[PDB]
């Protein structure tokens, strides 16, 4: 029952910076790696950030994340906030012989 | 290529207590991390300092391995930084680790119906420990006043308490074997390294 | 480059048997884990199954297990998934996914996906 809690449509800023937080309920999310997947509806998704803080090749340096053990949540930060950043990001965490997935955050601009 | 004995570290019939954790070094072989991340029996595979993506490429001179038994509520206590009865007592980890932490559940192997009583732990100490120490002595604790001088009366309690392992409790109360791998490099030629 | 195309069946099949095959190319098949992820129309992502690189291990969740089987064939660089006894909530688009290091780090390359519709 490792349900992940994520708000919906929490990013309503045309500019400035973006912050998205996804937390866990059953246990500590800092024990295993938690990542975000950038998904374009009507198209194939791609990996924007993997592991704790590891940016894949070709991903711009604007995307960044952080891990906070006080609130048991993982954060995602976007700096540039261009028109290409329209996506819904799902937080994925590892469980014992199981995989979980977040609700998703529809990023509108 | 001579392969490092990763089998006996993980596939060990007997595991020591948390307060008496073993230490085994390995050198002059070829490390096989491909058997580690290709399995699914473990519950925690987190590597601090060294990313597991380049684990098969980054390679050093000495590798240290530990093994001890805890339960499910203090697996996060093994990580560097946080506190607890397994952090400020018994085991302790530095803040500059370049290694990995292994954790898996073994309930039937490490417990029976009658309840295990072969595992001990340091309940309380004079103070905290260094980033790497071993505590074997079973001396009686010192309260504000210590007039016992050899007895177990008031204000003088036994530091070792038996560990409760019964097969029908919750997930966090089940036994959890934990293996800690330590990676460091010295001014010496590399002994163990990734396959090519 | 990597090519991950599939030939799943979008034909309506209430409670029958349908097989999905996700072809792979551009990399060694018998070195990395394989997994399947499913998203409902208008809902979020969810996990269905995953399989070891040699086919020895396989895991599901409570709702999908007992009716879904999955086996890969590393000789022809392709994987197969077969399901039976479909129900109403299976109307979704199935994506075949590959693992970066195993079951821990997660997906690195995403497939195109075929939409599967079940109705009466
Ligand atoms: C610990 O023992 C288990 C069981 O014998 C080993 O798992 C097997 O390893 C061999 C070696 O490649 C594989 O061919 C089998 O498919 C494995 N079986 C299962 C069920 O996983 C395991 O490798 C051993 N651990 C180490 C570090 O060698």
């Amino acid at each position: 029952n490792f349900m992940l809690t994520q708000p919906h449509s929490v990013s309503e800023s045309p500019g400035k910076t973006v912050t998205i937080s996804c937390t866990g309920s059953s246990g500590s999310i800092a024990s295993n790696y938690v990542q975000w997947y950038q998904q374009r509806p009507g198209s194939a998704p791609t990996t924007v950030i993997y592991e704790d803080n590891q940016r894949p090749s070709g991903v711009p340096d604007r995307f960044s994340g952080s891990i906070d053990s006080s609130s048991n949540s993982a954060s995602l930060t976007i700096s540039g906030l261009k028109t290409e950043d329209e996506a819904d990001y799902y937080c994925q965490s590892y469980d014992s012989s199981n995989w979980v997935f977040g609700g998703g955050t529809q990023l509108t601009v | 290529t001579n392969l490092c004995p990763f089998g006996e570290v993980f596939n060990a019939t007997r595991f020591a207590s948390v307060y008496a954790w073993n230490r085994k070094r390995i050198s002059n072989c070829v490390a096989d991390y491909s058997v580690l991340y290709n399995s699914a029996s473990f519950s925690t595979f987190k590597c601090y300092g060294v990313s597991p993506t380049k684990l098969n490429d980054l390679c050093f001179t000495n590798v240290y391995a530990d093994s001890f038994v805890i339960r499910g509520d203090e697996v996060r206590q093994i990580a560097p930084g946080q506190t607890g009865k397994i952090a400020d007592y018994n085991y302790k980890l530095p803040d500059d680790f370049t290694g990995c932490v292994i954790a898996w559940n073994s309930n039937n192997l490490d417990s029976k119906v009658g309840g295990n009583y072969n595992y001990l732990y340091r309940l309380f100490r004079k103070s905290n420990l260094k980033p790497f120490e071993r505590d074997i002595s079973t001396e009686i604790y010192q309260a504000g006043s210590t007039p016992c001088n050899g007895v177990e009366g008031f204000n003088c309690y036994f530091p070792l308490q038996s560990y409760g392992f019964q097969p029908t409790n919750g997930v966090g109360y089940q036994p959890y074997r934990v293996v800690v791998l330590s990676f460091e490099l010295l001014h010496a030629p590399a002994t163990v390294c990734g396959p090519k | 480059e990597v090519q991950l195309v599939e030939s799943g069946g979008g034909l309506v099949q209430p409670g029958g048997s349908l097989r999905l095959s996700c072809a792979a190319s551009g990399f060694t098949f018998s070195s990395y884990w394989m997994s399947w992820v499913r998203q409902a129309p208008g809902k979020g992502l969810e996990w269905v199954a995953n399989i070891k690189q040699d086919g020895s291990e396989k895991y599901y969740v409570d709702s999908v297990k007992g009716r879904f089987t999955i086996s890969r064939d590393n000789a022809k660089n392709s994987l197969y998934l077969q399901m039976n006894s479909l129900r109403a909530e299976d109307t979704a688009v199935y994506y075949c996914a590959r693992g970066q290091l195993g079951p821990w780090v997660g997906v690195d390359y995403w497939g195109q996906g075929t939409l599967v519709t079940v109705s009466s």
